[PDB]
């Protein structure tokens, strides 16, 4: 009961599922060999939220590769837990996107889409009752966001009723890795607007900050990176997969967290994090765990939290812990700290307890923002779209594979609407 | 510049002669133009019930009609300003709203019979623009769409099947592909929409044999220039848009089929999205100090209708209720939608 679908699409995706699937069968007991050697009954009892099982006591996930090339898919199979993975869900194009939205969303990815359509229709058949979908990609290449955008438009005309989830790796201002991601990240905002119920905004630059202010990481890898995203996925479905005192699915922090259809883009946030030399100076408490997470360095995007209001925070709590405790935290927080949340919502924060802890700690957080700070992240890649728009750089490619400029304008006007109705509400 | 003026009327339908068969009573009555009153038949068993006499439910309209209002007396009463200012080059949009079952088709647009206050609205359009033609060359263009589940259906033309929504150069909502029928009188646009009805979702509920799933949306646009074709023209294309609202649905008790409950859904967020956006408007043209955007965004119906409703247009709200106690909570409901739709306390 309660099935999810996971989605992966483009390379920073993939990349970033296959840590969530570590992540999420070492929790399971699940080896590389999708063989089950855990300890607890607990650990097998939900086991089919993510998996399926096969013949012969093997578990396999419940999740669809796609790339617009092969590569990926290569480096994924050969990784650890590459083997995991079931051979047809592996769906691959030859030529890649370009960095180009249209090839990914018009012409190369609509070519590939049906193969990834029927693959989904089937993960769906097997599965008694599919509560959503899970989609873990990026707003500023081509493959992530322009064919990542196509398959969703189309499993949300096929399952209308069903929870739409995204996790977005999203540009940075400083950090520009690309020189259309402007162009990419517009586009693909606009379609997520109409068509995910809830959208995690990722950045790299805020995990780089934490990585090296609060972790005091030497060297940042990517995967170190992906780790903390990781944590982030596995947080919000802990109320799934394990029982719990208080407990909170995808559906139930949706409705607690979305006030307004179109305001469903969190800042995600996780607690604790440590050093090596700094974990031996702390207490392993709630309430330095609620400390923690409402720290404006803490969010894994790069917007000022007290630049803006909270509309509605979701926090979700795992290990054994006391019920009064947390919420004596979280009354506190938002007593001592009044100006930073909306005044015409009484009681801003919702609270969830899962009492299976990660592995490693005896106490963990999760935390789910709707902040109007995140108009920021909007404005100014509206201000980079005009800056290139106005002169109409770069704009040929993307005509080149049929997508027309009245599209731009369009969703440069959405874009807008957006950052405007989200300042209102503040 | 929102200077968004809305009517806001109801028509109460007699009572009929079912409705007076099965016992029905009279919740609804009428104390002035402004005011209609719903008689919220509370049994009245406690002190606390009498002293409060919570029966006398007031709602605030512009105009209340009778049970023998005609569709000829709503024209006539509501609508036929929206019609001159589109005639004068404005936009106006007209609303038919209440519960499904409530006769919003037929006292608004038809089905080949029961002409509906549209037939009106064209009779005097046409008969008005003929005139004026005289001097202004007029291109009557009509266009029908089907707003369903967010996705707009042609149905003047179905081989478009279902469409998205476009910003024009200079931003206002275009539908992508749909067909725009020039006329010249009210025979062409009546048969052709009462035609492209048929092409609408319905189906056959309990509260509702012809229950719309959909929101109809008309759009007559009322080109014109100066006969003088060779001169530069400051040209008009003034926008005539009656929507059919899709009947409000709490019926899910019994339409437990899949489609009817992600219709029921869509419908109601629609509608509440319809309300929210009519509130925001309605606070920017009283000048309140609610400086925000105007959530058109919340639904395709409020997203294509922006183009009349955050403007100096002229719009009306028109309302479907019935006297009888037996469906007092769907009159109850259609009233206070609607009262909150005007959100003026004259009442
Ligand atoms: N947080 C992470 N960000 C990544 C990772 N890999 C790439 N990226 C970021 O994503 C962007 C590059 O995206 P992709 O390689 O996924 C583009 P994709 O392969 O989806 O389509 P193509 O345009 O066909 O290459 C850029 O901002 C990178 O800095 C990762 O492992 N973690
Ligand atoms: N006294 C007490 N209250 C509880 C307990 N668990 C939850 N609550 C309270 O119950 C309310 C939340 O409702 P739940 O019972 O968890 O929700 P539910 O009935 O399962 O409804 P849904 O989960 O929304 O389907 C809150 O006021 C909680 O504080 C408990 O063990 N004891
Ligand atoms: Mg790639
Ligand atoms: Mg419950």
């Amino acid at each position: 009961m309660r099935e999810i679908v996971h989605i992966q699409a483009g390379q920073c995706g993939n990349q970033i599922g296959a840590k969530f699937w570590e992540v999420i069968s070492d929790e399971h007991g699940i080896d590389p060999t999708g063989s089950y050697h855990g300890d607890s009954d607990l650990q097998l009892e939900r086991i089919n939220v993510y998996y399926n099982e096969a013949a012969g006591n093997k578990y396999v996930p419940r999740a669809i590769l796609v790339d617009l090339e092969p590569g990926t898919m290569d480096s994924v199979r050969s990784g650890p837990f590459g083997q995991i993975f079931r051979p047809d869900n592996f769906v691959f194009g030859q030529s890649g996107a370009g960095n180009n939205w249209a090839k990914g969303h018009y012409t190369e990815g609509a070519e590939l889409v049906d193969s990834v359509l029927d693959v989904v229709r089937k993960e769906s058949e097997s599965c008694d009752c599919l509560q959503g979908f899970q989609l873990t990609h990026s707003l500023g290449g081509g493959t992530g966001s322009g064919m990542g955008t196509l398959l969703i438009s189309k499993i949300r005309e096929e399952y209308p009723d069903r929870i739409m989830n995204t996790f977005s790796v999203v540009p940075s201002p400083k950090v520009s890795d690309t020189v259309v991601e402007p162009y990419n990240a517009t586009l693909s905002v606009h379609q997520l607007v109409e068509n995910t119920d809830e959208t995690y905004c990722i950045d790299n630059e805020a995990l780089y900050d934490i990585c090296f202010r609060t972790l005091k990481l030497t060297t940042p890898t990517y995967g170190d990176l992906n780790h903390l995203v990781s944590a982030t996925m596995s947080g919000v479905t802990t109320c799934l997969r394990f029982p719990g005192q208080l407990n909170a699915d995808l559906r139930k922090l949706a409705v607690n967290m979305v006030p307004f259809p179109r305001l469903h883009f969190f800042m995600p946030g996780f607690a604790p994090l440590t050093s090596r030399g700094s974990q031996q100076y702390r207490a392993l408490t709630v309430p330095e765990l609620t400390q923690q997470m409402f720290d404006a360095k803490n969010m894994m995007a790069a917007c000022d939290p007290r630049h803006g209001r909270y509309l509605t925070v979701a926090a979700v709590f795992r290990g054994r812990m006391s019920m009064k405790e947390v919420d004596e935290q979280m009354l506190n927080v938002q007593n001592k700290n009044s100006s930073y949340f909306v005044e015409w919502i009484p009681n801003n924060v919702k609270t969830a307890v899962c009492d299976i802890p990660p592995r490693g700690l005896k106490m963990s957080a999760t935390f789910i923002g709707n902040s109007t700070a995140i108009q920021e992240l909007f404005k100014r890649i509206s201000e980079q779209f005009t800056a290139m728009f106005r002169r109409k750089a770069f704009l040929h490619w993307y005509t080149g594979e049929g997508m027309d400029e009245m599209e731009f304008t369009e969703a440069e006007s959405n874009m807008n609407d957006l950052v405007s109705e989200y300042q209102q509400y503040q | 510049d929102i200077t968004y003026n809305m009517n806001v009327v109801i028509r109460c339908r007699p009572m009929s002669n079912s409705e007076k068969n099965e016992g029905a009573k009279n919740v609804i009555k009428i104390m002035d133009n402004k005011m209609i009153v719903l008689l919220d038949p509370s049994d009245n068993t406690d002190n606390v019930l009498r002293q409060n006499r919570t029966k006398e439910k007031r709602y605030c309209f512009d105009y209340v009609f009778d049970e023998n209002s005609t569709q000829e007396d709503v024209y006539n009463n509501s609508v036929k300003p929206l019609v001159d200012a589109v005639i004068k080059g404005y936009n106006s949009t007209v609303f038919a709203y209440g519960a499904t079952g409530a006769g919003k088709t037929h006292t608004i647009i038809g089905y080949k019979n029961e002409p509906g206050i549209m037939m009106m609205i064209l009779q005097d359009l046409f008969k008005k623009i003929k005139t004026l033609k005289a001097m202004n060359e007029y291109k009557i263009k009509c266009s029908f769409i089907e707003i369903y589940n967010e996705n707009i259906c042609d149905l003047l033309n179905p081989s478009s099947e279902y469409l998205d929504l476009r910003e024009d150069p200079v931003k206002g909502i275009t539908v992508s592909n749909i067909f725009e029928v020039c006329t010249t009188s009210v025979e062409e646009i009546m048969e052709l929409i009462h035609t492209g009805n048929r092409n609408r979702t319905q189906e056959p509920t309990d509260a509702n044999r012809t229950s719309s799933r959909s929101h109809g949306v008309l759009q007559v646009i009322v080109e014109e220039t100066e006969k003088g074709q060779g001169l530069y023209q400051q040209t008009k294309k003034g926008k005539l848009c009656v929507i059919d609202l899709a009947g409000s649905e709490r019926a899910s008790q019994t339409n437990n089929k899949g489609m009817r409950m992600l219709e029921g859904a869509n419908i109601n967020r629609s509608l509440l999205a319809l309300g929210n956006v009519i509130n925001a408007l309605v606070s920017r043209s009283k000048g309140t100090s609610k400086s925000n955007f105007i959530p058109f965004r919340d639904s395709k119906l409020t997203r294509l209708l922006k183009d009349s409703l955050g403007g100096n247009c002229k719009t009306l709200m028109i309302a479907n209720i019935s006297p009888s106690h037996l469906s007092y909570e769907d009159t109850h409901n259609t009233l206070k939608y609607a009262n909150r739709a005007k959100n003026i306390k004259n009442v």
